[PDB]
């Protein structure tokens, strides 16, 4: 166990950042021109 | 303001507003089944799998 | 128009993803956790919470449900759960109005979800801001430590669900803005 959640926080932040990157990419693509 | 006009026009639909209330039946015919299906999906998934 | 339709489909898919995230963070209890400097192991969510039994960390008991407000540790927890539930209801209102895209005009439906997603985002922010107020409760203090208190994590550590809720807040804000821009576009 070791009651360590740094890995959980890292992977959660990674997937969240990827999702937000995709959505802001869509927003920027729409907003261009 | 820049990239849109009138602040409100951009953030509301106060333009024009009526007509849609007559087609309220047509809206409801597909609105209510979709809402009930969504409720069933979320309820059953939560109570069977996430618990 | 092709790009507008593709962006609309992507927006709908990301809205459904945000709704899934909202449901998961509401239901799951892994908002706050335990560290090596903790009196006992455990973790508590908005209304649910599990704590260890005996000296051994194994065989931890669980208690709390939204339907039973008698078991929720504090009114702050109750309010946070209520606000997150309101966010769920509003985003599901959008996923229903995806049906209304059939008949009503696209700009109007897009603006309707833009406002509803904004309201869901505000409800989720209010819930996430009100939730830490309840850490002064007796059970939370016993699980975490004496240092724990109002807006003070103390010896406990945040788990994945809380940061996932923050990510959901950001996603809801940006999705609401995207919906507003889509509604104001493709109508001239
Ligand atoms: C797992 C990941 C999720 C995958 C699922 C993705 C879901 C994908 C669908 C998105 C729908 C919204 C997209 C944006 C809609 C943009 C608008 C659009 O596409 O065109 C209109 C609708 O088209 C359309 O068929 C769209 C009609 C709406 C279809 C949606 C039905 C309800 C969806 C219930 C929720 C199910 C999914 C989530 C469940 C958890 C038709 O123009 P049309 O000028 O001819 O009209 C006449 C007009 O002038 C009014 O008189
Ligand atoms: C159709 C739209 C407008 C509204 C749908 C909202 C539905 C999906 C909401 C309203 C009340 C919600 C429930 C409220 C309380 C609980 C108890 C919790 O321990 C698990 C989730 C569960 C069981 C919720 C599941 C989702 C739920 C049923
Ligand atoms: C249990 C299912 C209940 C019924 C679900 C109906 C969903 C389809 C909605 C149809 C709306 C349009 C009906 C009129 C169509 C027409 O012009 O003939
Ligand atoms: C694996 C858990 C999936 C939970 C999905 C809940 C319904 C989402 C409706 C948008």
């Amino acid at each position: 166990d070791s009651r360590d959640y740094s890995t959980e926080l890292s992977v959660t932040v990674a997937v969240g950042a990827s999702l937000l990157f995709l959505n802001i990419l869509a927003f920027a693509a729409l907003y261009y021109k | 303001c820049l990239d849109g006009k009138d602040c409100a026009s951009f953030f509301c639909c106060f333009e024009d507003c009526h007509i849609r209330i007559a087609k309220m039946d047509s809206y409801a015919r597909i609105f209510f089944p979709t809402a009930f299906c969504l409720f069933n999906l979320v309820y059953w998934v939560s109570y069977l799998y996430l618990g | 128009m092709r790009n507008s339709r593709a962006i609309g489909v992507l927006w709908a898919i990301f809205t459904i993803c945000f709704a899934i995230i909202n449901v998961v963070v509401f239901i799951q209890p892994y908002w706050v956790g335990d560290s090596v400097s903790t009196p006992k192991p455990g973790y508590f969510g908005l209304f649910h919470y599990c704590v260890g039994s005996g000296l051994a960390g194994r065989e931890l008991t669980c208690r709390g449900s939204f339907t039973d407000f008698s078991t929720i540790p504090s009114s702050a927890f109750k309010a946070a759960a209520f606000f997150v539930l309101l966010s769920m209801v509003l985003i599901l209102g959008c996923i229903t109005c995806f049906s209304l895209f059939f008949f009503c005009n696209t700009a109007t439906v897009y603006k309707i979800c833009a406002w509803m997603q904004l309201l869901a985002a505000l409800c989720l922010v209010l819930g996430c801001m009100i939730f830490p107020d309840g850490w002064d409760a007796e059970t939370i203090r016993d699980m975490c430590g004496a240092k724990t208190g109002k807006y003070s994590l103390g010896d406990c550590s945040v788990r994945w669900a809380y940061i996932l809720a923050i990510i959901g807040i950001l996603n809801a804000l940006i999705l609401s803005f995207l919906a507003f821009v889509l509604g104001n576009r493709q109508t001239d």
